[PDB]
């Protein structure tokens, strides 16, 4: 049920065993949620295939159950999925800087700036690549930017989309550096674009007769920096209970438009050591 | 990297150690060759292969 | 607190860069046995390093 | 660990509800006297859309009271706004009989009888673990209103991919939703559908069996070793 | 069926900017083989005017009628003529039905109340669905215009079919 | 939990087994043919009604689609054809070539 | 009641099923005509002039005539280069040749091969597939950069040692193969040529280094074009005719509208970056349920 | 998860006697530090003039909402709740409670003799979820009707909507705009509302075209038909960088709304004591 | 292999010797002279 095991295959050199026990209380995903498994199901090396899709990769990563590594005693490793609400601990692998209070979420590993690219393990062919634990702003912005790469990709040639992704593939987070590896369009990206397009058009339809000119009257009467910076990108009936129902429909359309870039809260820190290596996150996985 | 569990479990020599700067300042600026800073309480020394 | 005190000398690819940065000086060819006391203020190939 | 409360059910709503595989659902009513009725999920099937003809006629005989009459009136008070009044309360641990009966309802921990028209899946039920959801849809192929309620049993734990494949299976409902918006420029149709989970169960604990009340039988699918978890009312288009 | 009405409503939509009228069409196995249909990606259309060049160029003339000068640096005079040829083509909608089917019966399985004057039983093996948009800048349509199909494979090759606009609208234009 | 380790002290092969005596055959050793329509549920003919004629001429009922990546990660396998009501011979398999 | 426009469009139905053809009488295609389309409610006319049809067929004559006037200018250049050298053509291709053989027959066979090649000109030929890489997007910039890179100064030792390092003995040509005796003109083929460094001559090969062996046979002749507008007419015996294909008699926009090289547009299953290995095609086929 | 709190200010016996009736109330704190001064306790460190309500609600969703357990001489023992455990919470809000109500926590809008010297003792409202969504809805409408209050029927419309209603609960929700000047959080919220409405109405006409060169659903063509009716009502109403900036602006004004959109439930009530001053509840999360 | 081993000898002395090899009017056999095999290295800046 909860305490599961992973039977290995090879002889175990002391260097790989040292690398394994230095990865205690770190995140690993599992496909099937069984009692005992083989080593092929651990990590993301089975799931990764190049020139297949980052969006498909995060789609299959979004369904997996996470686990934390502890008490390796040779030829197997006691994994333990965390229960909901109980405070567990996480040793991070990716070089993403954390801060106390910030909720954390899972992501696929993306290409680093200096590209350290430590495989964490050297076996026959199954290496151990790991999903990253990334906070809410960086994860939300990278999902947003991949969907904008989607909505900008269509009806275009290679040249303008290349000159735009030369800016758009670079994403910093608190003076770090990152780049998105393989933004290739999938059928699922067309699915997400179709849902977002229906959502934004449904938002556009039921707009009222004062919401559509509120920025216009606001830029008329007053003046501020965000006013002109949002203006650069551009009664008769008063029955406000109809506006209550209208904004209720607008609110379910807004949460449906928001929940195509949202990935749910996998963790939230409570205490992080000031070397940014181990933290105590109060959530399941 | 060395066996820091061998540094932890084996007996040592009690020395009145003192140097000129703060300990964490000498650690974060790498006054020495190779360092290892565990911050809480690691269970790794209680595992022996 | 001025950004510059010698615009012929403090910009990349200036006069004194191509006369005194050793990386630019290799592209012009020079007696490497000669010592130049200005180059220690212009060797940004390893001032960065 | 089975966290449990108890509620008052009148003499006209014990029907099809004395068995443990039941669900009390608080429905907010507009009339000032009850302000809510603890209706049955099998009472939601009497105004469902996946029902057959003979499944409707047997249900209208067993729920023949003025309380159920007023409950269906307050259902037809505001259409397409049921989940603005619907509220599930886990399931039923133990039924104690009586006129103003008080029955204990498990909400969390460990302690489900479902009619066959409301249970469906897009799977060969091959998942080891399965997750059950309350999926209602609002439909406008009918000229006024069609609320269609189902329970759902899928192996996809994650919410976003599940509602993605659900709207890939119920896209005709969204076609009818935009068709209702273009055919009525005054009505405000709120949501396409509602997703709310009901914990997880096991695959080998799913059967089909025989539920009889007042000599009235029903073929009933069952999730035997049940478990409850309430990720509450989300809405999808 | 579900592709023609989109560009019908879309050429009704953008009638303010460009003065375009639709032409829905289906194509059989006589046009192209099935392996040319199962992988086909997109279709392009061009309206080449009667005594002129196209409708994507400037109204009166352009600078790209010069001799080619037999060189490489000005083999096209620069990539701006390449951008002009990318501009003169527009993209149409696309649908592929890779099953043999009866067209009147396929529209009858949909809600399309087809009323034919004769039971012309057309039986091909697959149905591509697209809409050429031919235009007239003035509201009057010249019957000497030329429409240009363009069908491109993912490999990159193409077979430009093209036809004048007189046998197209010799009957239905007169049927208004 | 008892961790039990073993060390084979023989240089070469030191343990010789042998299949000695058979007692029963769990498979039927029948000739009932393995249906390829079950193991390839995607393949439909081009024209519809000749396909319906072929499916009627065989015993397979319907073409069924195949599972996507996320559910195949969530499931372990297909396991399509269920148990028949008559089992008086054991499990069966017979495929062939041309 | 408010009936939607798509309901009336679906309940409309097509009026009639028309079917038309092309100019060359090659492809028929079937055209519907819906009743509730907005094409009816536009109130447009139809002025089918006759001289407009005359000028339209003139423009169509020009559009077909692009590559064929290019081929006839090619043939004029063959005869012009054969005259201006007096007929004493040089050898530019590496082939072991004899002397004790009458070359009276091979000249007549080369003339017959020229006539039979001109009998079977086609849109799938040498000069068009040589011009299509030139007609590309960045071919002009790559050509002028190759012009600037082929013309450099003397390598100074300063830039030889400490400067940045420096960076094509194989060319991908195009060929038309005429078989004179069996009368099978092979239209368009790729070939890969090199300088055989024992001498200063060319050697042609296939995609696997097959060393194309037609040039030994007296029954065939070949035409070679390169992406730098070079022209090599080859009869057996390794003797060649070298010239430049002309383009002064052609409009620029004729070359653009006829055989422009295409640059890709983005679609499903295609990488946002370019120059990568692609996934599988869409391939919506009649073998699978549409999933 | 026990948290000690202290007071550098003196507490007489009248002060603690005023305090001891609040034996288990929902109090927020920023983080789970062990022994924390009372200046970090309470919502007083966020509420000022120029910050307003919506900024405070955005500051509510990242704080932790702990429960008082006991009172000592000069320390207060807070018990931080966890998922699965049930607690007896005393009601602090004005709204009554019923069985089965999913509850939420809100900033106090207008409302008993609880103070401290130059430190406002302040606890958040506990409320049923329908009044929570209704009050965010009504307050967003009252923010939308701020600048246009030169007439009377707009003022009478606000006068109609200033009185909220519920089961035996009518309150005058306070006007966020004062002397025709709104608070900047609500102003930016309704600015983002009008901005996403205008950007939807100006971009879906290009994006249905950009998507629909692919497969064309009947949903998509009826969406385009709805856009044709909307463009008809608009017409009776009268460079990659621009669409890149348009999409990024669309999604940042989407991103800055989920704290007003997502209303995460905190408590789920169980059997209630009569007089409706307290109730047992399952804490969710 | 040539493109590989040119990416390792990118100091001044190697390319200086490369320029020295192909400059005179002689071939390599009157330019070079063989000694044998190296077994040790001191490896300072000026090695031994």
């Amino acid at each position: 049920e909860a305490n599961i095991f992973c039977t290995f295959d090879h002889k175990l050199s002391i260097a790989d065993v040292g690398k394994l026990t230095k990865l205690v209380a770190a995140v690993v995903p599992i496909p099937q949620r069984l009692h005992l498994i083989k080593h092929y199901q651990l990590g993301l090396h089975q799931f990764v295939d190049h020139t297949r899709g980052y969006v498909r990769l995060r789609g299959l990563l979004r369904n997996m159950t996470l686990t934390l590594m502890r008490r390796v005693e040779g030829n197997q490793i006691l994994l333990h999925v965390p229960t909901h609400g109980l405070l567990y601990t996480v040793l991070n692998t990716g070089p993403v800087t954390w801060e106390k209070g910030d909720a954390l979420c899972v992501l696929p590993p993306l290409f680093h700036g200096p590209l350290a690219r430590e495989n964490l393990l050297t076996l026959g062919q199954w290496e151990l690549v790991l999903p990253w634990i990334v906070p809410m702003p960086l994860a939300l912005e990278i999902n947003q930017r991949l969907l904008i790469m989607g909505l900008f990709s269509l009806d275009r040639s290679y040249e303008e989309v290349k000159a735009a992704v030369q800016q758009l593939q670079t994403i910093t987070f608190r003076d770090a550096t990152f780049t998105i590896p393989d933004p290739v369009i999938d059928q699922h990206l067309l699915i997400d674009m179709k849902t977002a397009c229906l959502s934004m058009s449904m938002v556009a339809n039921l707009a009222s007769e004062l919401t559509m000119t509120y920025v216009r009257k606001l830029a008329l009467e007053d003046s501020s920096m965000l006013l002109v910076k949002c203006q650069e990108l551009l009664p008769q009936h008063v029955s406000p209970d109809d506006e209550i129902a209208r904004l209720s429909a607008l609110f379910v359309m807004l949460r449906q438009l928001d929940d195509l870039i949202r990935e749910q809260v996998v963790f939230t820190v409570c205490d992080v050591s000031p070397d940014n290596k181990s933290a105590t996150c109060i959530f399941k996985g | 990297m060395e066996n820091w569990s061998a540094l932890e479990l084996l007996p040592k020599v009690g020395i009145p150690t003192d140097f000129l700067t703060h300990v964490k300042t000498s650690a974060g600026e790498e006054m020495f060759e190779a360092l290892r800073i565990y911050y809480g309480d690691d269970p790794e020394r209680y595992n022996i292969h | 607190f001025a950004a510059t005190h010698n615009p012929w000398a403090s910009q990349a690819g200036c006069l004194s860069d191509v006369l005194y940065n050793t990386r630019h000086r290799e592209r012009l060819g020079y007696n490497s046995k000669f010592y130049s006391p200005c180059a220690q203020y212009f060797n940004t190939e390893e001032i960065i390093a | 660990q089975a966290l449990t409360a108890r509620f008052f059910v009148p003499e006209g709503l014990v029907e099809f509800e004395a068995q443990p595989g039941a669900l009390l659902i608080r429905m907010e009513t507009g009339c000032d006297s009850p302000r809510h009725l603890y209706i049955s999920l099998y009472l939601l099937g009497i105004r469902a859309s996946n029902v057959s003809a003979s499944t409707r006629c047997l249900l209208e005989s067993v729920y023949t009271a003025s309380a159920a009459r007023a409950a269906l009136q307050w259902l037809d008070l505001g259409p397409h706004l049921l989940h603005r009044r619907l509220e599930t309360l886990g399931c039923v641990k133990t039924v104690s009989l009586g006129i103003t009966s008080l029955l204990t309802c498990v909400m969390r921990g460990y302690l489900l009888m479902i009619p066959k028209d409301m249970y469906l899946t897009w799977e060969e039920t091959r998942g080891r673990l399965q997750y059950v959801y309350l999926i209602i849809v609002y439909d406008y192929d009918g000229p006024e209103t069609r609320p269609g309620i189902y329970v759902l049993t899928s192996s996809i734990a994650h919410w976003q991919t599940l509602v993605d494949v659900a709207r890939g299976k119920f896209a005709r409902e969204r076609c009818s939703f935009v068709n209702r918006r273009i055919t009525r420029p005054r009505q405000i149709p709120l949501c396409t559908g509602v997703i709310q989970k009901l914990g997880w169960c096991l695959a080998d604990d799913i059967h089909t069996s025989f539920l009889v009340h007042k000599e009235l039988k029903l073929s009933v699918v069952r999730l035997d070793n049940f478990s409850v978890e309430l990720g509450d009312f989300r809405e999808f288009v | 069926m579900e592709t023609h009405l989109y560009s019908d409503l879309a050429f009704e939509a953008r009638f303010a900017d460009d003065e375009q009228l639709p032409l829905h069409l289906v194509l059989d196995q006589e046009v192209l083989s099935n392996e040319e249909a199962e992988t086909l990606r997109y279709v392009y259309y061009r309206n080449v005017d009667s005594a002129g060049r196209s409708t994507g160029r400037a109204p009166g003339g352009d600078e790209d009628d010069a001799p080619a000068s037999d060189d490489a640096e000005d083999a096209v005079g620069g990539d701006r003529a390449f951008d002009r040829e990318r501009r003169t083509w527009q993209r149409a909608c696309f649908r592929v039905l890779p099953r043999p089917l009866e067209l009147l019966d396929y529209l009858r399985q949909s809600g399309l109340t087809v009323t034919l004057e004769k039971e012309q039983r057309v039986r091909m093996f697959y149905a591509v669905f697209t809409t050429l948009g031919l235009r007239c800048p003035d509201n009057r349509l010249s019957g000497a215009q030329t429409l240009h199909l363009r069908l491109v494979w993912p490999d990159g090759s193409y077979r430009d079919w093209e036809f004048l606009a007189r046998d197209l609208l010799r009957e239905e234009m007169e049927a208004n | 939990t008892q961790n039990i380790n073993t060390v084979d002290m023989g240089l070469g092969y030191t343990s010789n087994t042998c299949v000695a005596y058979v007692n029963r055959v769990r498979t039927d050793m029948g000739v009932r043919v393995q249906d390829l329509f079950r193991v390839f549920p995607m393949n439909v003919y081009r024209h519809d009604e000749v396909d319906r004629w072929i499916r009627h001429a065989a015993g397979v009922e319907r073409p069924q689609l195949l599972d996507t990546e996320t559910i195949s990660m969530l499931t372990f396998g297909s396991m399509s054809e269920r148990n028949a009501a008559a089992t008086v011979h054991g499990q069966k398999a017979a495929c062939e070539l041309i | 009641d408010e009936v939607a426009r798509t309901d009336e469009w679906k309940g409309a139905g097509v009026s009639r099923l028309r079917e038309v053809w092309d100019v060359q009488h090659r492809v028929r295609l079937r055209v519907l005509w819906y009743v509730n389309s907005f094409w009816r409610s536009r109130e447009l006319s139809y002025d089918d002039h006759e001289v407009e049809l005359y000028r339209a067929l003139d423009a169509y004559r020009a559009r077909i005539a692009v590559e064929y006037v290019l081929i006839r200018a090619v043939r004029d250049e063959i005869y012009a280069v054969l005259r201006r050298d007096g007929g004493a053509l040089p050898q530019r291709f590496a082939c072991h040749v004899s002397r004790n053989m009458s070359w009276r027959v091979v000249w007549e066979l080369c003339r017959h091969a020229l006539a039979l090649w001109m009998d079977w000109a086609d849109v799938r030929s040498c000069i068009i597939k040589a011009l299509t890489p030139r007609l590309s997007r960045g071919a002009a910039a790559a050509a002028q950069r190759a012009r600037r890179q082929r013309e450099r100064s003397a390598p100074k030792p300063q830039e030889l040692l400490f400067g940045p390092r420096n960076e094509p003995a194989e060319q991908t040509w195009y060929a038309d193969v005429v078989r004179c005796v069996r009368a099978q003109v092979d239209l368009g083929v790729e070939v890969r040529a090199a300088r055989c460094p024992r001498t200063g001559l060319w050697i042609v090969r296939d995609r696997r280094g097959r060393l194309r062996r037609w040039l030994s046979q007296p029954e065939v002749c070949v035409l070679y074009v390169t992406p730098d507008l070079d022209f090599y007419w080859v009869l057996p015996g390794g003797f060649a005719v070298s010239s430049r294909v002309t383009l002064h008699g052609l409009a620029q926009r004729a070359l653009r509208d006829r055989f422009q090289n295409f640059e890709a547009v983005l679609a499903r299953g295609m990488h946002v970056e370019a120059g990568r290995q692609e996934p599988e095609t869409p391939r919506v086929s009649g073998r699978r349920l549409p999933f």
